[PDB]
């Protein structure tokens, strides 16, 4: 995971305020290491935002500010307005690493243009035929919801999983509402091993899990 | 050391 | 003003080198520091690499380290990435960057725009097309969802049909996730009446044209 922990999406509505929060430790911001952030547009290079924590480029409209307490550093944006929607990643140096630069995960900020979609979830076991061809496949099929950004976790038995996990990125439906895929690959050995698998689905702070059973 | 100044002039 | 222009960016197989440029212009080329940043596709960003203004420091990621080389050409104001033994995990957009520094940590004023390096070993590769069968948990009353798991193609695109085209309503096909292994897959799924699984029979047509393969695959209901 990153160095640097940032929330993975934020949104709010035309004319708001909304936060983004960059959280590190005692041997980078804790230590007092300078913080900077930078926006990226989608499909687009990443731009300087702030610098030095607090500054602002001549270029940057003043509804952007940044600030930082302790081993956290805040970026606040006022009066959101559309062209605001774009990713935000914050950056520092940490002593523990050989590098000049440590990035956080980045936050994806999303102008509220139309009522938040809640997502609906289906989850499809391995196929029997799967499992003859020596093989197992979890599909976890995410659609319908706005912002389009989602937190895909798998569980076996209620513990985390990450090896064998592909997430798609969220991408626009017909209906301006959005989609995403997550497949868990498995050997028929790691199906059979454990009682359940989960998908759990988390959107705008509310959490979809459906589960399936070996039996 | 990584984190020193890269450039000939301060900022 | 400040200009960074990135070149260089392709497709190879794992093992293969190659050598990003970066052309500026707009400043005093020799008086900055100059990074590489990458950033894999629908990931964050991650530092790559500096050199100093003088050339006399070079420091590396750990990823990196022993593989590229970072070097400038200060006559042609234009830095230089080697890239050797390339693995499939250095698939990125590079992006050039300045350095600047404020107080007691650094950071790049001017990015250019980006080139893409692909680090793929993926060939012509046929699907495997598993069924799912109905299930009638996360659908709305009366109804119930099957469809095709296409796994394991490349290169995009598949098309996925159901019952040679005579079922259009309720069809949904996922875009394909481009998996750690260079491989694609997709799902499609239908939204059909319950009542209708004891009798209609529901195929799916997968067709990828790259290999000349073409599977019917017919969901049955479950046990």
């Amino acid at each position: 995971q990153s160095v640097l922990t940032q929330p993975p999406s934020v949104s709010g509505a035309p004319g708001q305020t909304v936060t983004i929060s960059c959280t590190g430790g005692s041997s980078n911001i804790g230590a007092g290491y300078d913080v900077h952030w930078y926006q990226q547009l989608p499909g687009t290079a990443p731009k300087l935002l702030i610098y030095g924590n607090i500054n602002r480029p001549s270029g940057v409209p003043d509804r952007f500010s940044g600030s930082k307490s302790g081993t956290s550093a805040s970026l606040a944006i006022t009066g959101l307005q559309a062209e605001d929607e774009a990713d935000y990643y914050c950056q520092s140096y940490d002593r523990r690493l050989s590098g000049s630069w440590v990035f956080g995960g980045g936050t994806k900020l999303t102008v509220l243009g139309q009522p938040k979609a809640a997502p609906s979830v289906t989850l499809f076991p391995p196929s029997s035929e799967e499992l003859q061809a020596n093989k197992a496949t979890l599909v976890c099929l995410v659609s319908d919801f706005y912002p389009g950004a989602v937190t895909v976790a798998w569980k076996a038995d209620g513990s985390p999983v990450k090896v064998g996990v592909e997430t798609t990125k969220p991408s626009k439906q017909s209906n301006n509402k959005y989609a995403a895929s997550s497949y868990l690959s498995l050997t028929p050995e790691q199906w059979k091993s454990h009682r359940s698998y989960s998908c759990r689905v988390t959107h705008e702070g509310s959490t979809v899990e459906k589960t399936v059973a070996p039996a | 050391n990584p984190n020193a100044n890269p450039n000939a002039n301060p900022n | 003003q400040v200009q960074l222009v990135e070149s260089g960016g392709g497709v190879v197989p794992p093992g293969r080198s190659l050598r990003l440029s970066c052309a500026t212009s707009g400043f005093t080329f020799s008086n900055y520091g100059m990074h590489w940043v990458r950033q894999a596709p629908g990931k964050g960003l991650e530092w790559v690499a500096i050199i100093w203004y003088d050339g006399s420091r070079n420091f590396y990621a750990a990823s990196v380290e022993g593989r590229f080389t970072i070097s400038r050409d200060n006559s042609k104001n234009t830095l230089y990435l080697q890239m050797n033994s390339l693995r499939v995990e250095d698939t990125a957009v590079y992006y050039c960057a300045r350095a600047a520094y404020y107080d007691t940590s650094g950071y790049g004023d001017y990015w250019g725009q980006g080139t893409l390096v692909t680090v793929s070993s993926a060939s012509t590769k046929g699907p495997s097309v598993f069924p799912l069968a109905p299930s009638s948990k996360s659908t709305s009353g009366g109804t119930a969802a099957l469809g095709c798991l296409v796994k394991d193609y490349f290169p995009e695109p598949v098309t996925v049909s159901w019952n040679s085209g005579a079922l259009t309503s309720g069809v949904h096909t996922f875009p394909a996730v481009l998996q750690s292994s260079g491989l694609y897959s997709l799902s499609s799924v239908v939204t059909v009446p319950s009542s209708s699984l004891g009798t209609q029979t529901y195929i799916c047509n997968v067709n990828h044209k790259p290999s000349n393969t073409k599977v019917d695959k017919k969901v049955e209901p479950k046990s």
